[PDB]
């Protein structure tokens, strides 16, 4: 059969993808593009309205001396110019990040114990459902105790709410289904078994604060906002004095002792509070993406849906804006989720491993890293040599280094069932690619690549960590595009091949199994295409409180 | 001597030990037992070998609720504790007869580790204690079992947690009384970021010993922060002596007189009478049926009022056997004494102000928690310069079991290890003995 | 002890509430069972729940301070710490928020008192709290029109009075009976209906409110005219200022 | 004439304002309110659409047993319910913070030195204009060098641009005036001469990044985004190699050596990067507000427009959301900018000082503090005693403490011309108020108040600082409502009475003198009223890229 | 003398103080050294450079053996110079915070 990227190459160019030569310079520059023409006309209207020059195609060099390509969003039949995948122009990408930033997981275990011991009061499924009705009024910004309170407009905050989950089926089945993330309904049976065992009798809230507040403020607001309104609803629901010493144990539990942030705070050079992208470990990003509970019979599709999630968040919004800005890094990330290119390479490696070893049956050692990561690296590189239109499409070396090494690293982890040998495969791919083509990425691409082999199995203070626990603040990874979302895919790969329900934190995995999210985390690439088409409806807008 | 003052020093039973000791013989800059306590707390680590072994067996590493399926490793670490600890000690020590200590506790489930003082005299700060301890234990466990290159990163995760993706050692199975230097609220704050429950755990809930350890840490930080330099030095030293060291048996005798039936208000009346009897204050002006007191020695009035504040906490929270009202005692002891006398309260209002916010953040929805989780580096309780937190440690020593976040809950690993160290557990004894030893060098 | 400077009726009343030798005037009689019902923590005939075991059951080490400080009775027993909270109208209620916390730490043992503009609370061990609460509800600490027992929804200290002279209460816990001239408590302090209401007696008349109040106001005694109390406040301000500098 | 708050009290209640008695419990609870009624209906619609209960007026206690009041926005004739002043429901308040968060000031002095010395190229007004045309194409997110860039939609980023200013009038007049903040047009003569003397021959950019990016990301994105597009435009306009060693000096200069952030980063317990509200010092907040260049004949109006700026930003958005959340802190802030109440007290104090001393002519000492702050404190508190409707309006003691002490501290500083004795008068106000009424604020309100007197003139490490340099991270101020925006007013007060052009940074004062901002910083309380009426048009909306 | 304290381009009009610090450097340095040292003739060094424009300060090692870290050097040095300047010129309570700002900057707001 055709390689998976052939249909996209045939749509991009008039030549067959194998052809070596083309002609340039005759497409009229920016005038060849619908989107660039939209932008020229909008810059002229913006500059006139405000009295300051803005977007002008005649500044600097003239885009479009070659074909300005469409991109197929991988696993879809949607083709868009790359401007429609820039995070500024794509409300689905912005909402994906808002839905992570505004979520925190908050236990009810310590709180129920304060109620039973300190107050001498009972906790039952009934007192829990009463509490959930109360906190679903309070959480979006409405009052439950004081007179003369002024409140948020419910329709501006319609995306904020509180659900619960528990491994105890008898509690979970008795609460109003409106408030429950039902593990048996959302997960196939063997994964539901594993997740309910990890949670046991614990009961956890998944709190989502309003997107308009997250956008006005920051990620470190989420667990404070959450704890204020859990604190009000515990007072109202359990008949405490509205502010007694025991009230402080609900605050401490909700903010510190039984909270799971999505990201941890960052050091001063890149100072940020909790729930910012740099603090989200690779194993949590894999567990946020919900492909593992839908597409479990296909470990390549689960792993590459995690790569899409992480390339977009970590390269486009985090490294391309929070840590830089400007035009940014759209196509450093689109390489990893368009034109079915990483998919072709990773399906090759999966078949190579399933036929040679069987999934997760290869020895977990360097001999398996050398075998699989070299075989898959040469396959991917040969596709760029055999298909000139593929090389012109992924024109930057960093894009090709990330895609080839992702496929090599995921395939190594599908062989060993262990993410650390998958990571050694990723670095070996880089060293082989650099020698094969006498180039790799941009000026600074392989800082972490050259420290990489020596730090995969180190145990020293700021070097040694299993790949699931690393993230954008692991030192070697703190700066550069074209790596972080691919490492989240390598973290997912051995666990998708094993059939594991989660990669690093079962509470995070369950917390996104929820169709009341604004973004659909089961189908990240589909969502990216919907936002590129201007068909996705985000939360947070101010239209209700501004003129027509 | 720069200062002429002398104080009489007592033990925790109210008996005299040493009379007429120059004040500076208690200064953190001169007293060798304060130096040994501070260097001891910089270099002491508690290692939970049971906890490391259980994290490995279950692959539960990297923080709350985290697990990596397929990474489990079953290693007989507590069964081979003696050899693992000896192998660690050989990497931790600098020379074989130095002051390195590695000692197993609990049948090998825990180890007390004191990293050699020498590694500190050539270090900027104190993080060599957890970092040299953690790598020596990681390497000793790998070498004991011949753990492979492919699996060894799990031993690192079980010992030190999610660091360096997290800034803190999130999920670690080692503990120290200090916390990381990036969490300081200002430069010079590190001896303040020591949870009240850890000081109470280390001293075994002995009220006077917990108050003395807490005061020694707080007032030593006041020197490191420059607060006790020049004009303010004597105020800080007298605070240390009278509020934390029971100088002149003032705290002890106030508690003895008010312990049976007293209140915060009765302790205040006694302290004002004692200050008048000693010449620390005198009547400046008569208004209508109201004496306005004045002082020619503000640092000594402040010290006497600080000893009363400590006594009032012991009487008020001792009578309830419940620590939460220390926030109210810290507020109203100071508010009452200013309207009783016309003189400024302890730390010129800063104890009172710290107690206003501490009461709010221990009885409201907005943050904070019970008394035991505060510390001199916590935003709510950093404001008074050493005169508030020791009272919170006395109150928690006196709590009979009203707290969810009690020292048994937050500080069990610190208790087991750090209470083994005589100068941490019984500091009042050692700092008194040292002050007597150097009394003629001042 | 001197307690507080000043030459007004307000100043003397502040001193009398603090002074444990001053006998608080008893205005109304309330039964033990009705104090328990108003507090709302336990039902009549329910045993005191515990937060920890009795002190004699625990094995405590030698501590000179614990040996010297006698525990209150509810601490010996292991009782819960519970509360009682009051709101005081600025239209001349007899007690007011700082006056309560100052007086409670002069009169009562083992007390955690908190002051706010619209509420003032004391937390202590349950059986001891019931004994103190009887004194707080029967004496001149309390007026049943200008003070309210309120564990939540405290609004009203700063509101205009209604036509009966009653302070606002969002939850209407204290109801004035036009036929007796007396107020009934119809709900406990957190707002739950009582099986039978509690008589709280007649509101104090305007002359007696003026005699007993501890708030300063232009239409009563103004603080700016109690020049010896204002002198002491300004002295504390200057002495704290100078001390913080050098 | 009447006290300035009488008209608003007559609008709020049926009784005259001196009347001691009213009737409660007859207004139908929430049903008396147009806004509550809109909210009950919207909660019904939200919960039905999403399948989870949300706003419900019957949860907890029943609002509106008393009158739910309208509030006059001070200086306007606009009366709104207080929900229309919650920051979530007020687009003008969200845009005021987005315009500060997305601004940075970036020198061109080091940059021009690198061009002349390292590159050996000349800088003139003409080269500056060519670089400004380039950076106003690039800054909103458009390309100037590479082929096949994908870019931000110009109309989504219409609010992003770069202007400059300099104290040398003839250089200012040679740069194209579309790019120049003209100091002589925007400031009255004596303030223009002061500001131009401070800047001299220095040349500074004022860079505003897109509101949609600031909202997706955080404040610490602003100086990075600014530096990426300053760097591309220096490459393009001065003909560098596109990435040579000298390129890094422009980066270091724009991100570190000549950058002025609006806020500095915060410590780990409240971790946040630069350009978040807690890092903005009180003197900079007085300088951002532009009332000083328009209402300079009236020092009370200038000081209380700064109090409105700071009460909303510091108490509603920063303390009420970033540091807490939920229903939050609307009326703790509205007390300082509604019903003309703080205006009446502060005009009283200004007149008192004029009569006794003359503005700025009193001795700068404790005798002036004791005289003025005590007189003004007793005037304010007498108003609440004389007018029962005034006391029921500012029903929380913290709101009264902040308003009375702000009038006392601003009036002390009008007398001495020095903010430090203003600040001592704020603390003495609180001590007198506390003894007069036997109450002050909420449980935790006077932490800083009791530390206050001794820390005003302290010189120790973390105690001693002139009030203009203090801000929400000064240790005693880091937690509590009802202080920070009033301290910004006290910092403005002596400099308005002296007729100074700025309080703490003249570059900050000029950087907001710009009618291309989206919020009008010359009339902060007018803008708050326009947002409450749902008449303000913010930037950053996604309508262009979402379904019709 | 310019009231330019608290970071780049910052100034507080009206707060200027015209103090001859460099002309009285000897006395100020001696006064600061007496606060910095722990005992007379220990390892404290305070040496003027540049005709009194600069000072080398070496805080005594002993302060460090009772400290967790190294911030006692800037913090003890800053406060000893602030106090010595105030005492040299009898700077008043109302103005002394500007000496603190000129020595240590916008800390602790920054
Ligand atoms: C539960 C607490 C304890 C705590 O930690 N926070 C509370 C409640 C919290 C909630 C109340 C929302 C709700 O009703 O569901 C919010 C809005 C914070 C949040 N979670 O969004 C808040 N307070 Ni409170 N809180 C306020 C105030 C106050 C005043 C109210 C006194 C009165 O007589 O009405 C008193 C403190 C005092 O007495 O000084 C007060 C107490 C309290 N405050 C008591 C509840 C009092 C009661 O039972 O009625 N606040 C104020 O004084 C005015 C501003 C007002 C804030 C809302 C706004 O700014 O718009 C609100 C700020
Ligand atoms: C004290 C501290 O909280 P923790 O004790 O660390 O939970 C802090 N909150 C606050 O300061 C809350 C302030 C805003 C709400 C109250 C305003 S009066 C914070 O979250 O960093
Ligand atoms: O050319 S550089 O490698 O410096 C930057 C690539 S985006
Ligand atoms: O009641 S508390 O002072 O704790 C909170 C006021 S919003
Ligand atoms: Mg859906
Ligand atoms: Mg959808
Ligand atoms: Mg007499
Ligand atoms: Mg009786
Ligand atoms: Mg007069
Ligand atoms: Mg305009
Ligand atoms: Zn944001």
């Amino acid at each position: 059969a055709d390689k998976l990227f052939i249909n996209a190459l045939k749509k991009k160019f008039e030549e067959s993808p194998e052809e070596k030569k083309t002609t340039f310079y005759t497409l009229g520059g920016w005038k060849q593009s619908e989107r660039k023409t939209e932008f020229v006309n909008a810059g002229k209207e913006v500059a006139a309205k405000r009295g300051i020059p803005q977007y002008n195609p005649d500044i600097g060099t003239p885009l479009g001396q070659r074909v300005l390509m469409p991109y197929q969003v991988s696993t879809t039949d949607t083709y868009v110019e790359g401007d429609d995948l820039h995070f500024v122009n794509n409300a689905a990408m912005q909402q994906m990040w808002d839905d992570i930033r505004r979520t925190v997981i908050v236990g009810l275990n310590h709180a129920h114990a304060v109620i039973e011991k300190r107050l001498g009061k009972e906790v039952t499924p009934e007192t829990i459902t009463h509490y959930l009705e109360t906190v679903n009024h309070a959480m979006p910004g409405a009052a439950v105790v004081q007179e003369h309170m002024v409140e948020t407009h419910p329709a501006l905050v319609a995306d904020s709410y509180v659900k619960v989950f528990t491994g105890n089926d008898e509690i979970a089945d008795e609460i109003d289904p409106a408030f429950v993330i039902d593990i048996n309904k959302q997960f196939p049976e063997d994964q539901a078994e594993t997740l309910k065992a990890e949670v046991g009798d614990g009961i956890w809230q998944v709190v989502r604060i309003p997107t308009i507040v997250s956008r006005t403020c920051d990620g470190a607001t989420t667990s404070r906002w959450s704890a204020m309104q859990i604190g009000m609803s515990m007072i109202s629901a359990y008949k405490q004095a509205a502010g007694e010493a025991a009230t402080g144990d609900f605050a401490y539990a909700a903010k510190h002792a039984e909270v799971i942030h999505m990201g941890t705070y960052l050091p001063v050079r890149r100072a940020r509070g909790e729930n910012e992208p740099g603090g989200v470990p690779f194993g949590y990003l894999a567990d946020i993406c919900q492909s593992s509970r839908v597409n479990y019979e296909d470990p390549v599709r689960v792993s590459l849906d995690v790569v899409a999630t992480g390339a977009m968040l970590y390269d486009q919004i985090w490294l391309g804006s929070y840590m830089s800005g400007g035009v940014g890094f759209t196509q450093y990330a689109t390489a990893a989720y368009t034109d079915n290119i990483l998919d072709d390479f990773t399906y090759f490696g999966k078949e190579y491993v399933e036929d040679k070893y069987g999934l997760c049956e290869a020895p977990n050692n360097m001999d398996t890293v050398l075998d699989v990561a070299t075989e898959v690296t040469f396959y991917g590189l040969e596709q760029y040599e055999e298909y000139p239109a593929l090389l012109e499409d992924q024109f930057g070396g960093s894009q090709r280094a990330a895609v080839v090494a992702a496929a090599a690293g995921c395939s190594t982890a599908f062989a060993t069932g262990n993410a650390q040998t998958g990571l050694s495969g990723w670095y070996l791919s880089m060293y082989l690619h650099k020698e094969q083509h006498s180039r790799l990425g941009f000026y600074g691409y392989d800082l972490q690549d050259q420290c990489g082999a020596s730090n995969v199995f180190s145990i020293r203070g700021d070097e040694g960590l299993p790949l699931e626990l690393r993230g954008p603040n692991y030192p070697n990874y703190a700066m550069n595009v074209g790596h972080q979302g691919e490492y989240a895919g390598i973290s997912q790969a051995p666990h998708a091949a094993r059939g594991d329900a989660f990669v690093f934190n079962p509470l995070v995995k369950i917390a996104f199994a929820d169709d009341n999210l604004v973004f659909d985390f089961t189908n990240v690439r589909g969502e990216f295409a919907k936002g590129a088409l201007r068909e996705f409806e985000p939360a947070g807008e101010r239209a209700l409180i501004t003129p027509a | 001597a720069k200062f002429e003052d002398k104080v009489d020093l007592y033990d925790d039973r109210g008996n005299l030990v040493e009379e007429q000791v120059p004040l500076e013989a208690l200064s953190p800059l001169r007293n060798p037992a304060i130096k040994s306590i501070v260097q001891g707390i910089k270099r002491t680590v508690a290692v939970n070998l049971e906890g490391i072994e259980n994290a490995l067996k279950t692959a539960k590493v990297g923080g709350p609720a985290c697990k990596i399926m397929g990474r489990e490793l079953d290693l007989d670490i507590v069964g081979n504790a003696e050899s693992i600890a000896a192998a660690a000690k050989e990497m931790i020590q600098v020379t074989e007869d130095d002051d390195t200590n590695v000692e197993l506790l609990g049948g090998g489930k825990r180890a007390l580790v004191q990293v050699p003082s020498a590694r500190f005299d050539v270090a900027a700060e104190y993080s060599a204690a957890p970092l040299v301890t953690a790598t020596a234990f990681v390497q000793a466990i790998i070498n004991e079992f011949d753990v492979s290159m492919y699996d060894a990163n799990m031993v690192k995760a079980a010992v030190l947690g999610r660091y360096p993706q997290s800034v803190e050692y999130m999920g670690a199975n080692i503990a120290t009384m200090l916390d990381i230097p990036q969490k300081l609220e200002g430069p010079g704050y590190a001896l303040r970021n020591i949870m009240v429950n850890h000081v109470v755990a280390a001293t075994l809930k002995n009220t006077l010993q917990a108050a003395a350890l807490s005061t020694i840490l707080e007032q030593t930080a006041m020197f490191e922060m420059g607060d006790a330099v020049g004009a303010f030095e004597r105020m800080h030293l007298l605070g240390l002596a009278y509020q934390g060291m029971n100088a002149d048996n003032l705290v002890f005798d106030l508690v003895k007189a008010n312990g049976k039936e007293g209140t915060v208000g009765s302790v205040i009346a006694d302290l004002v009478e004692r200050a008048l009897e000693d010449g620390v204050i005198k009547v400046e002006k008569e208004l209508t049926d109201y004496k306005v007191y004045g002082t020619d020695d503000l640092a000594m009035w402040n010290a006497y009022a600080a000893a009363g504040l400590m006594a009032a906490t012991m009487v008020n929270q001792g009578a309830a056997r419940a620590a939460q009202g220390v926030s109210s005692t810290l507020l109203y002891y100071n508010d009452l004494i200013e309207f009783e006398t016309g003189l400024p309260s302890v730390d010129f209002g800063k104890v009172e102000g710290t107690a206003v916010g501490f009461s709010f953040f221990s009885h409201s929805i907005y943050g904070g928690g019970g008394p035991g989780i505060f510390n001199g580096n916590h935003i709510v309780t950093r404001h008074s310069k050493g005169f508030a937190i020791p009272c919170v440690a006395a109150a928690m020593a006196l709590d009979a079991g009203t707290q969810m976040f009690s020292p048994e809950a937050t500080s069990g690993l610190i208790k087991e290890v750090f209470s083994q160290v005589d100068e941490f557990r019984e500091p009042l004894k050692y700092v008194v003995e040292a002050a007597a030893e150097i009394k003629n060098e001042i | 002890a001197q307690y507080y400077p000043g030459t007004t009726k307000v100043a003397q009343n502040r001193r009398n509430f603090c002074n444990p030798e001053y006998e608080l005037e008893k205005l109304r009689e309330i039964s033990d069972e009705d104090v328990v019902k108003i507090l709302g923590h336990r039902a009549p005939g329910e045993e005191y729940p515990s937060v920890h075991p009795p002190l004699e059951e625990m094995d405590e080490p030698e501590d000179a301070i614990r040996e010297m400080v006698e525990p209150i009775d509810g601490a010996k027993a292991g009782d819960r710490v519970r509360y009682i909270q009051f709101t005081d109208s600025m239209y001349f209620a007899p007690a007011q928020p700082y006056v309560r916390s100052r007086a409670y730490l002069c009169r009562y043992r083992g007390a955690d008192a908190g002051t706010l503009s619209g509420r003032q609370i004391i937390e202590t061990r349950e059986r001891d709290l019931e004994k103190i609460s009887k004194e707080l509800l029967e004496t001149e600490f309390f007026d049943p029109a200008r003070s309210g027992v309120r564990g939540k929804s405290v609004h009203g200290h700063s509101l205009r009075l209604d036509e009966d002279g009653m302070m606002f209460d969002m939850l209407r816990r204290q109801i004035y009976n036009k036929d007796t001239g007396r107020v009934e408590m119809v709900k406990n302090q957190i707002g739950d209906e009582l099986d039978e209401p509690v008589d709280l007696g007649e509101p104090l008349d305007e002359e007696t409110l003026m005699e007993k109040t501890t708030i300063y106001r232009v239409d009563g005694e103004a603080y700016r005219d109690d020049v010896e109390a204002v002198e002491i406040m300004q002295r504390i301000h200057v002495l704290r200022s100078q001390g913080g500098f050098n």
